[PDB]
């Protein structure tokens, strides 16, 4: 939901409750929800400094919103119950995002104010950036993981031309140990069945008589086989090609199919596995990322308003959540309620007469 | 957007920031000569300290 | 341009032509050009306008304390003669238009005022060569 | 040191505007007006000119806030400072420019009464 961040100079302290719901100031008369930001005591710093400190802390605020934007749409990516509105409730650090907005608190710990806000800057964007390239490590590995597992399921998609035998075909109808015969799957579909097992000597010569035995039926063609001298594999190919009867030199062993099938079960169950850790990172580190998004913001309409008040730090800043479609009225309000201002000067745009941001699902 | 006190306003804005700047420097400024006295006080102490003990 | 069968033409013109831009080309120097410019006796030698000389060997009218160019605007100053005074302003036009240091080093002697005064004169010609220098000194001022 | 730039009015309420949101406008207003102009040096415009500074003494400020005016429209070349013998310095070039206007007078004449020499023939 989509929530303004103002500002105003603090010439009365009486604004705070402007700020929380005063008739005299609310919005579409106590129709929209106002609410009073948390203020602390930040230092200042620098000012001239603090102008250049600002620009890159709007360039800083951009990629934050670059990353934490990327962490969503991995989180919609995450999958299994947990795809885009599916669990479109997600959570502010453990509580409902509206709950942590609307109850802003900001804490020292994370950073000590005694240090610049330069330094607290660059740190945060250390911290971001770190998150940031754990996120591609995490999701590589997991997407390689799970092209791996796509992969093993699609080598059980085809057709007998384009797939092996690994759960139709036994061992013993291939000649075992054998000299020189060597049997061949030549898939015939039941529209030339009768065809291929009733005229196998027309088709080639020095074939093993009888050995025209069906295997088994799959759901468009029938299997079977042909056992004859290594030599002639060659001319019964050849004759058999324009026949229908397509040709399939398939190999069994064990371990050919037991491996592979142990093998995706093994990346199933260890992707699942990995699964888990996924979700648990994925909340534990979107936690601290928005929270630090909601502080960055909230640093920037700091530093803007000290910048564009005056010496005292003493400005008054609020979250306020406009009626639906109710917008422009408002703004009439505020533009009344911030023109005299300053009353000198302040074409609006983002050039407000008061210092405003935004923050949205 | 100043009246024609705002904008002297404002250069007190920079004026008193300024003083402020001149403060921190001032601080800093005593910071640096109380290092500068312990790494001047600690070598002249040392080379004092290797004449007495040649000498004795 | 003029081509002719008889070998013996062509061979001579060609010939003449490499051994007349030798001798051009030995008769530019700056020895006897600076010998000349010292003594006063400025004829009209084509190896003033040999445009190599400003490419390269400028810097050598750079004497001690600029004594060339000091000592030309003395003479200058003293001597009436039209076409020695335009040899010798062409010179010092030729030579500032390339040295922009120099130029600040003749405008703080002030030379600049003996060609003003030299600018207007019963020689039309000699004021189109002043004209000339003054204006290779208002380049860039 | 406090730069004044040099326009020709136009746009000074849209321009100074977008300049006192972008850089927030704190410091004194300069004002002047010269009449009587001359015409542009790259068009020819025989335009009046006023000027309504606010000039910033910090660096980010001063080299922003440069490329923004010399991009849309100033000469701020000049660079006036404290000392005032920079300013009598320039006051001897200004009496200069008569020796200059001068010579450029000399140059027209010269140019305009060379040309009926080769027109007669």
């Amino acid at each position: 939901t989509e929530f303004w961040l103002i500002s105003a100079p603090g010439e009365k302290t009486c604004q705070q409750t402007w700020e929380k719901l005063h008739a005299a100031t609310t919005k579409n008369n106590n129709l929209a929800v106002s609410s009073k930001f948390n203020i602390p005591d930040l230092k200042v710093g620098t000012l001239d400094v603090l102008v250049g400190l600002s620009d890159e802390l709007a360039k800083l605020d951009a990629f934050v919103e670059g990353v934490v934007k990327k962490v969503a749409q991995y989180m919609a990516d995450v999958l299994e119950d947990s795809k885009d509105k599916v669990q479109e409730n997600l959570l502010a650090s453990g509580v409902d995002l509206v709950t942590y907005i609307t109850r802003f608190q900001w804490d020292m710990a994370k950073y000590p104010i005694k240090q610049s806000l330069k330094n607290i800057s660059e740190i945060i964007a250390k911290g971001v950036t770190q998150i940031d390239n754990d996120l591609k490590s995490r999701a590589s590995a997991y997407n390689n993981l799970k092209g791996n597992l796509q992969n093993l399921e699609r080598k059980n998609a085809g057709s007998l031309l384009t797939r092996s035998l690994a759960e139709i075909v036994k061992k013993d109808d291939f000649v075992l140990d054998s000299e020189y015969l060597v049997t061949l799957l030549v898939v015939v579909p039941k529209l030339n069945h009768n065809d291929w097992i009733k005229q196998y000597e027309t088709l080639a010569e020095m074939v093993v008589p009888r050995s025209s035995n069906v295997l088994s039926e799959d759901q468009d063609s029938y299997l079977c086989n042909v056992t004859l001298f290594r030599k002639a594999v060659d001319d019964f190919r050849h004759k058999a090609r324009e026949n229908k009867f397509i040709v399939r030199d398939f190999q069994y062993n064990e371990e050919e199919m037991k491996a592979d099938k142990e093998e995706m079960t093994r990346l199933s169950t260890d992707k699942k596995k990995q699964f888990g850790p996924l979700v648990r990172w994925l909340k534990v580190n979107f936690s601290e990322a928005f929270i630090a998004w909601i502080h960055i913001k909230a640093l920037r309409v700091f530093v803007e308003s000290v910048l564009r008040y005056g010496l005292p730090v003493n400005f008054q800043a609020m979250l306020l959540q406009p009626n639906k479609k109710s917008v422009k009225k408002l703004r009439e309000v505020l533009h009344e309620l911030y023109k005299h201002l300053d009353s000198s000067a302040a074409s609006q745009q983002e050039y407000y007469p008061y210092v405003y941001y935004k923050i949205d699902c | 957007a100043l009246s024609d006190a705002d904008v002297q306003k404002q250069i007190k804005h920079m004026m008193a920031f300024i003083e402020q700047e001149a403060n921190e420097k001032a601080e800093e400024i005593d910071a640096k000569a109380e290092e500068e006295f312990n790494i001047e006080k600690g070598r002249l102490v040392q080379t004092q300290r290797l004449k007495i003990m040649e000498y004795y | 341009q003029q081509k002719y069968d008889d070998e013996d033409i062509s061979e001579d013109i060609k010939f003449l032509l490499e051994k007349l831009g030798e001798s051009v080309q030995d008769l530019s120097s700056f020895d006897e050009y600076s010998s000349e410019l010292k003594s006063g006796r400025l004829e009209w030698s084509p190896v003033h306008k040999s445009e190599k000389f400003w490419r390269e060997n400028a810097v050598r009218l750079n004497e001690k304390n600029y004594e060339l160019l000091k000592i030309l605007t003395k003479l200058l100053e003293v001597s009436d003669d039209p076409q020695v005074l335009a040899v010798a302003a062409h010179d010092v036009g030729e030579y500032v238009r390339h040295y922009p240091r120099g130029k600040r080093v003749i405008e703080q002697l002030g030379g600049k005022q003996l060609v003003m005064n030299h600018m207007h004169h019963e020689d039309q010609q000699v004021r189109y060569n002043a004209l000339l220098a003054v204006q290779k000194l208002m380049v860039h001022n | 040191g406090f730069v004044a730039g040099v326009i020709n009015r136009e746009r000074i309420p849209t321009f100074e505007r977008m300049l006192w949101r972008v850089c927030r406008g704190n410091v004194f207003l300069r004002q002047a007006e010269i009449e009587n102009p001359l015409e542009d040096p790259v068009t020819g415009d025989y335009v009046h000119k006023s000027v309504f500074i606010i000039f910033f003494q910090g660096d980010q400020l001063k080299n922003r806030v440069k490329k923004i005016c010399e991009g849309f429209r100033a000469s701020l070349y000049p660079c006036p400072e404290t000392p005032q013998e920079r300013k009598e310095m320039a006051s001897g070039v200004n009496t200069r420019i008569d020796d200059l206007q001068m010579v450029l007078n000399q140059t027209e004449d010269h140019r305009q009464r060379v040309l009926q020499a080769a027109a007669k023939n």
